[PDB]
């Protein structure tokens, strides 16, 4: 009968839960979910940059020129790379590339490659560097071909293969990546064939590094119709240094290199599709598009993503326990 | 709840009181409704705002997995990385959910605090001139005018203005 | 205790009450006993069992050293790895050694607030019809019956019922 | 007058736990979740038995020095116990190259197949008989060799010719295999056991190249040689064949092991008994519910988290403040 | 604050209360004054010690980074290095970071409920003998002298002794 | 007038604030700072032990011991090693010393070397001790000259640099930290000029190691007037094991050596330009020493010695006293 006045707290038709220490499955007025857990399948630009595209080569088979990676050739920029599982061309003729993984690691990343020709083919004199090509890297066009940033030195028609020597001077501002080889024929016949007789070296220098090497001849087993190999090898010639070559036979020199400009950088080994898509958050699996502050889609990602954990769900309450009547 | 109040001897939260948390219902000859106190309500919203705030900015940073390769002669540093990667993972994983459980604990404690201090700070303004029952509502000696009512919510009651009357019936 | 009852107004146990965490002691003509209010113990229990629960729960991750040889040539690496793992031992040792501290602290505040709630629903059903004695304790003004007690306990207490008995009593004194 | 009064339980609990306010507080009720307590010893994991390498190194079996006969042919583990005294290892002087990584991969591994990769057959024209040192005894038997090698030395007439071996793994299971370099302290010895010229031993798969000729040099004694076999490793992936060329200084692959791939190597002078476990640590095995352990860091099953606390007692009950009397 | 007292029902602080964190301050007409209520000052202080010298021993182990050098062909390991040592510097000025943040929010609130403690165990000592003023202030119905204050400090307070004089001047307004 | 008795709390003059989860800014009665951010931008001993100071020398200068490097000559001890970024004198022939990241990690750890003569010239028969010097090389004195711990054998007067051996046998409780090299000349020629004609090796045994290099002759790129090379090497010489050493010619034999005593100290190498002084310190970092009471710091993550932990954090304030709500005086 008398009049009333109660104190009471706020309800309504929510049932968003939340857990506690104490108390699972809490039905709460008001809650923010902290975690993200959707995602774009697919490849976008970061920073409004296109990522490189490797298609259907590996990264060996871009940075080596293999014949069937000309599309990629020559000049490029990127936010970050996408190597594509089944890709197909990478060392076309078998071989060793020395120090792989510490190669992949250089290049990613890695924002862009300027191809140059760091020794031209007039570099070596008394040798054939036209007849350096094989049926283990056919390019698209023709049966037998080679790699477009080596060239395998053969002897000419008469007399043995020479001492040759090259230098290069790096005088840019930007670091230089390059390749070389070692011939080691299956056979003395194809070693007497290709380079002369006598024994072989292989000698390259600049003010900080020292490479040696001569021919292993034996038969390995056969891959791409080849059981000769080679090794191959890649270093960097810093700004100011210098480059020394020497050799007696067996060198697969280098011939085209990249001027190398250097953040996160990112390799993704993914099939998905890189579409005209925009973004600021790239995860392996997909792109973030997300205010929010953890998310459980992938721990490899470039750009500024939220922090991965392996939790389904993050919802802290803000509002207080609903207990409508 | 730890403070009492929600689900509490408050048994149950108001659906009608739609524009905040914490609040008053009254009855009287006039009516009956829902206001919310909006002082409280507007600080616990600055409270739980800036935990909001403070956990997103504490977890603003990334560990960072690579994908580096490693080769057949590189298992003891492949597995290095891996267990090293997942070792964070496993801490900021733990750090997430603990935190997330813990906090929605404290933050429902601190509303029960804010409506059991609200039930409180009224109590004290009535003192006798109305019966304190089980729920947190309060039965006046007097008759309680929507003025009065406001005044109650304001904190500006007026308890000598009808100490005499609320005697009288409270006697009676 | 932070809500100041356990080890506070109310100075100490009983070793009587063993069938609950909180609960009541009557004293009346019909006899005196030792009942625990069964809602409040229970959740308790079962908030304090979730707790341990979700701890377990959050913590049943191992981080794994392993036992890998590093040749004289291998100072770093080997080094990288005992730093390593030693740092994941420290971060871990932490979480669990701090969480129990706080935990522990929590845990005691929310036994201390149970009781002092409970104490505080009994103080506004029986307003002036009883009389605070010290340590939580009342002593009605007004003969209260078994049938009383249990109503003062699951919160049906009729005060008006009581009044008029209970202001003769008090005054007269 | 009749009293109600409210309360809480007190009992003769005497168990404390610390508190951030406060330190041995005593409490009705609470857990323990730490276990300070240990079998010591080894038992099985999944009912499956640890290797016991007993009185030989994991280089003593897997090369197979002659004393560690005992352990030969096929092992199935749970786990390896290497024990720290063991003796039986590298007989005959010399590195294993990359050794921690083949220890390793061993320890990845739970079950070899012993099989004769290479039948002496496989090389022609050449000694497989003679190949035995003192450096090497058996038990019964002062001058023997590793079960898996053959140091072959050239025939009596007689001329070390090329010899050469070929394996196809043609099998579902990668296979660990082993071979050697001998690099004689003499010009005499290399001249006696092999013929005359420059010597080789070159190796190769689809994926691998191996190349060396001996280093000629006195070193100083180890079992009485003053001689050195170089020892190496290497694991022929399914699908692969290895091709072996040698004039001289081989010593080759005889037996190999097919290898089927947590795992773990212990390094404990504790006895493996007939018991099971479902957690076992390098220190012993751990028979809990509990959720910490303060044992070791290096264990193999389902442990509970490793951590240096002495306990971590989580307070489940109230202060224990029972009457006086 | 969430006790309400601090900052709350009792709206300042006390520049003159120098021999304690919280206390009484007292009038009559022998004089006024401000005392620390030792008991709780005392047991507060014994408890943040705590807190701080338990915060202190958990956090004193210390991440230790190395400055090895790594060579041209190390980005791998070098990088590895780098980012293990950033991770744990990471984990653990989140550690300390958050811990400060939610160890003031607690501190500031245990502070609040030895306040609202202290209030409320004067209040029931007081009963209806005094007059509650808002501010955490009580009038008193009688006359209290210093023995008087003394004794609602020290926890004595006569209710029986002062009821009478109390009564009559309660009804007499 | 009525008696009055009020419940209140402490205030005081405090202006300092702390932040919490709830609030940011409020300032209280009494708190504790946590964090260090102090430091003294010099360099101090450790464990009264004085830190060595490398001074115009790198680390690769001071152990083959680079002739304009003698100040650092004789035994040493150390509780760490500063090394000056912009030291000169390092490897003044050109070449590589290989697994240098491994050695430098080594030296680190680091208490002390005791330096003695290892391989006596006498040990090489039939070739020349004496000539081997460069004008790469300088002592501050003398224009050509070369390393204090190596030898670079050369051909006598006669056709040929016949077959030398040189063994050391370890009996001293002490690993030996020893180093030698295999000269890479630019020339047929030079080759010819310094060492016989023919096929030449370098090789080294113990028991547990096995060491052989060849000449690998070419023109590289001018370095301190030098287009020839040389590869340097180190090893340690465990104790009671035997150094066997054999060549037929290009050896830069091992001359001066170090005996190693390592350290239960952790073991650190500082490159810095702080100074050094004659002070006394119980937690060192690169960037100076603390001096401090507190858990943690913010000055940096290397150090050697007793630190804080190290954190990113500006602050790390707990609150201690309460609220701070004094009166408005006016
Ligand atoms: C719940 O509430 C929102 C806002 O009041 C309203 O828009 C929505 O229709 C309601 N949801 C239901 C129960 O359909
Ligand atoms: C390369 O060119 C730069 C500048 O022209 C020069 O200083 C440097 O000596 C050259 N390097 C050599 C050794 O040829
Ligand atoms: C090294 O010295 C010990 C003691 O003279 C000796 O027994 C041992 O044979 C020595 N080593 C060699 C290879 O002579
Ligand atoms: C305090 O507030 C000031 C201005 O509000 C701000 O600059 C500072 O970062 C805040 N934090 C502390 C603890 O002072």
């Amino acid at each position: 009968p008398g009049d009333k006045i109660c104190i009471g707290y706020h309800a309504n038709n929510s049932t968003t839960q939340v857990d506690t220490l104490l108390e699972k499955n809490v039905t709460v007025t008001h809650s923010v979910e902290l975690l993200e857990n959707q995602k774009e399948k697919r490849f976008c630009k970061i920073m409004n940059k296109a990522p490189l595209d490797l298609k259907d080569c590996t990264i060996e088979g871009w940075i080596l020129g293999n014949p069937k990676c000309d599309l990629l050739l020559g000049d490029q920029s990127w936010s970050y790379i996408v190597e594509r599982p089944n890709a197909q061309n990478g060392i076309c003729y078998p071989g060793v590339l020395n120090e792989l993984e510490e190669l992949k690691a250089f290049i990613g990343s890695g924002e862009r490659v300027e191809r140059f020709e760091m020794f031209p083919k007039s570099t070596w004199a008394g040798v054939d560097t036209s007849r350096g090509v094989t049926n283990a890297c056919p390019s698209y066009t023709i049966d037998s071909s080679f790699y477009r940033n080596l060239v395998w030195i053969v002897k000419t028609d008469s007399a043995t293969y020479p001492v040759i020597k090259g230098t290069y001077n790096n005088t840019g501002t930007q670091p230089i990546l390059y390749f070389w080889g070692v011939h080691h024929p299956l056979d003395t016949t194809v070693q007497d064939n290709l380079y002369g007789s006598g024994d072989k070296y292989v000698r390259m220098g600049t003010e900080s590094m020292n490479f040696a090497k001569s021919p292993e001849i034996a038969a390995r087993p056969a891959v791409n119709d080849q059981r000769s190999r080679i090794d191959y090898y890649w270093s960097v010639l810093r700004p100011g240094e210098t480059l020394n070559v020497e050799s007696n036979g067996n060198l697969i020199a280098p011939w085209y290199a990249y001027k190398f400009v250097s953040k996160k950088g990112a390799v993704f080994k993914s099939d998905l599709p890189i579409e005209n898509c925009d973004a600021t958050c790239q995860t392996i699996t997909g792109v973030l598009r997300t205010n929010k502050t953890f998310q459980n889609v992938s721990p490899l990602w470039i750009g500024e993503c939220p922090k991965y954990v392996k939790s389904e769900s993050l919802r802290l309450a803000t509002g207080l326990r609903n207990v409508p009547q | 709840g730890i403070f009492g109040a929600i689900a509490g001897f408050i048994e149950g939260g108001w659906t009608g009181m739609i524009d905040g948390w914490y609040g008053y219902h009254h009855e009287n000859s006039q009516g009956s409704g829902y206001a919310a106190d909006r002082e409280s309500t507007q600080k616990a919203i600055d409270g739980i705002t800036n935990k909001v705030n403070s956990i997103i900015n504490k977890m603003n940073t990334q560990f960072e997995a690579v994908d580096h390769e490693f080769s057949n002669l590189e298992r003891r540093i492949g597995n290095l990385n891996k267990r090293m990667e997942d070792g964070f993972l496993d801490v900021w994983t733990y750090n997430a959910e603990l935190l997330v459980l813990l906090e929605n604990e404290r933050t429902l404690d601190l509303h029960d605090a804010n409506v059991k201090n609200l039930y409180e700070k009224v109590k004290s303004q009535l003192r006798d001139n109305a019966n304190d029952l089980g729920n947190g509502c309060f039965e006046f000696w007097h008759k309680c005018d929507n003025e009065c009512m406001e005044s109650v919510k304001n904190g500006t009651y007026d308890y000598p203005k009808y100490q005499k009357e609320s005697k009288l019936n409270r006697q009676g």
